[PDB]
RNA sequence: UCUGGUUUCUCUUCAGAUCGCAUAAAUCUUUCGCCUUUUACUAAAGAUUUCCGUGGAGAGGAACAACUCU
RNA sequence: CGCCGCCAAGGUAU
């Protein structure tokens, strides 16, 4: 695959190797299929949510676990299997159980404000299962 | 020149023997990882040993690897059938190309079949992961005779003898 | 390079995991190109680096 | 049977085509352009010779021409479809112009291409068994007994009245 | 002992400096050269803009901001 | 001391 970075880079990369190919793998096969039953979005949320769970994984790998180093944690964000501003976002208090990026752009939303999406259930009425268009649930 | 042969390149091909001849396969295995893989796997398995050409469409499609006969017998190595993987650069617009016969949704297994032409009524339904070298292309047109009885399965179809593996990549084992 | 009636090769499922050969990539030898041996093959120069350059 | 040479090299070359030579005229070597700079070499080397009669070839006796064709090129093909025809002298018989017309006088009324592109892809009587059928002067035939019971109904025949005259036979 | 700040992202007008150690097109008014009428034109001057970028300035954050210039 | 490198509307009616 394409790396450049032409480091050879150091520990520990061989044990999330095969960890991040099957991510990359799923990741291709959730932007192969067609867009058939999939009505105009639903089928560009599950790209959103790979890439969180990918971002969330060398997340809870380096910062969580302290096990992985500093050096191969700046080299995965910056070949691209973790983002530089997103986790800028977990990094603070009130939330890290973000969707992705498309609920903080205020001027995203031309009323505005945030979505709906970044809102407290239990504060929010009691049954509705709504989803956000742009990032897929919540 | 201007002919444009319009196809990606490439990688791994294996050796055929049957009664009309032989044929280099040669695959996509970078275009087509699974399909190209239960294929070179059930070479290397000696799989293909009296299999016959149970369906001759002339001009259109001849099928192979049916152990059995009938048009239903297909066991991959994978304990399920596998998914379709197309590609935009591999299309039906000639002879020659090998491709997984399917019936529907994501059901690939032992069950392919060789072109015979042109078959754009098959762009988007099956899995394109192999063509065969030219000057061998004459000996699976000799598997098109007007001999079938039916609309397939003609009196004595063409079983392969042999399959030999010239080279392959992804080591893999019997079992 | 490619004939009519094609699509522009549909870069998802082409070229996504073939690495490229090899660029010009001239071999400067230590000793006399000693301070632009780290950086003289790089699309940023120096860019991470308050001492020579502003910033990005 | 066509048996195979048994490698692992594919059916061509390595680059799938990315050095067309386009060569369908005369070659390099051979081209009136290397013969024009060989003439003009040998012509600036023999100066100080005067007349030595080993004679050099045709065009040695004291680029332009057939030009070289760019080996790295495909000519950019266009279907010109469309005919200049006299239509006022194909299909009427007199063109207003006369021989000032700039089109073609023609009255070959001919498919074109595209036509060919888009037409290449596409007894009786009593109704019962014929209970000797035997005929009459004018082929009908009909059976024994029920002609025998149509003559005692009418003189002629059934289908047209012809006049059976009391002639009958098988 | 007190004094205490480089980058990055958003508005804010002024530019008179090879604003850019280089340099595109268009419009008008004239002179030409191909020209049948015109758009495509030729190439010189005069004067306007458009456009790819740039210079210094007011704020709001964030990025090691506490390393430390003072 | 070495110009010059060409498209279209103008025609087979509405
Ligand atoms: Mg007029
Ligand atoms: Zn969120
Ligand atoms: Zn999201
Ligand atoms: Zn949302
Ligand atoms: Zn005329």
């Amino acid at each position: 695959k394409v790396k450049r970075s032409r480091k050879a880079p150091p520990d520990g990369w061989e044990l999330i190797e095969p960890t991040l190919d099957e991510l990359d793998q799923k990741m291709r096969e959730a932007e192969t299929e067609p867009h058939e039953g999939k009505r105009k979005v639903e089928s560009l949320w599950p790209i959103f949510r790979i890439h969180h769970q990918k971002t969330r994984y060398i997340f809870d790998l380096f910062y969580k676990r302290k096990a992985i180093s500093r050096e191969l944690y700046e080299y995965c964000i910056k070949e691209g299997y973790a983002d530089k501003n997103l986790i800028a976002k977990w990094k603070k208090q009130g939330y890290e159980n973000l969707c992705c990026l498309r609920c903080i752009q205020t001027r995203d939303t031309n009323f505005g404000t945030n979505c709906i999406c970044r809102v407290p259930k239990s504060k929010l009425e009691v049954g509705r299962i709504i989803e956000c268009t742009h990032c897929g649930c919540r | 020149s201007n002919i444009y042969i319009q196809e990606p390149p490439t990688n791994g091909k294996v050796l055929l023997k049957t009664t009309a001849g032989d044929i280099d396969i040669e695959l996509w295995s970078k275009e087509a990882p699974k399909a190209c893989r239960n294929f070179i796997q059930l070479c290397l398995e000696a799989y293909y040993d009296n299999t016959i050409f149970h369906r001759v469409v002339p001009g259109f499609i001849v099928q192979g690897g049916d152990p059995t006969g009938t048009g239903s017998g297909g066991e991959s190595i994978y304990g399920a059938p596998f998914k379709d993987e197309f590609h935009s650069r591999l299309r039906f617009n000639r002879r020659g190309l090998v491709a997984m016969a399917n019936a529907g949704s994501h059901d690939n297994g032992s069950q392919f079949f060789f072109t015979l032409g042109r078959a754009d009524e098959l762009n988007n339904k099956h899995t394109i992961f192999g063509k065969v070298t030219g000057d061998t292309v004459y000996n699976m047109l000799r598997l098109s005779e007007v001999d079938i009885d039916d609309d397939e399965r003609p009196h004595n179809p063409h079983k392969i003898k042999s399959c030999e593996v010239l080279f392959n990549p992804f080591d893999d084992i019997i079992p | 390079p490619f004939d009519d009636e094609e699509p522009p090769l549909d870069y998802a499922d082409n070229i996504l995991d073939v690495e490229p050969l090899e660029a010009i990539q001239l071999e400067l030898d230590p000793e006399e190109d000693a301070p632009v041996l780290d950086w003289f093959y790089d699309h940023q120069p120096l860019r991470d680096s308050r001492k020579y350059v502003n910033g990005s | 049977v066509y048996k195979s040479t048994r490698s692992a090299k594919p059916v061509g070359p390595e680059d799938m085509g990315a050095t067309a030579v386009y060569e369908l005229d005369t070659e390099k070597e051979r081209d009136a352009q290397a013969i024009f700079e060989r003439s003009q070499k040998i012509q600036e080397e023999l100066r100080g010779k005067e007349d030595d009669k080993i004679y050099r070839g045709i065009n040695n006796y004291q680029r332009k021409g057939p030009i070289r064709a760019p080996e790295h090129l495909r000519a950019t093909v266009r279907w010109d479809y469309q005919p200049d025809i006299c239509k006022d002298y194909k299909e009427t018989g007199f063109c207003g112009f006369g021989d000032s017309c700039k089109f073609l006088h023609d009255r070959s009324d001919y498919k074109h291409g595209w036509q060919i592109e888009r037409e290449l892809d596409e007894c009786f009587i009593c109704r019962q068994s014929f209970q000797n059928p035997v005929v009459t002067k004018c082929r009908h035939y009909f059976c024994e007994s029920c002609a025998l019971q149509h003559f005692r109904t009418t003189p002629r025949c059934y289908v047209c009245d012809q006049q059976t005259n009391g002639v009958f036979n098988p």
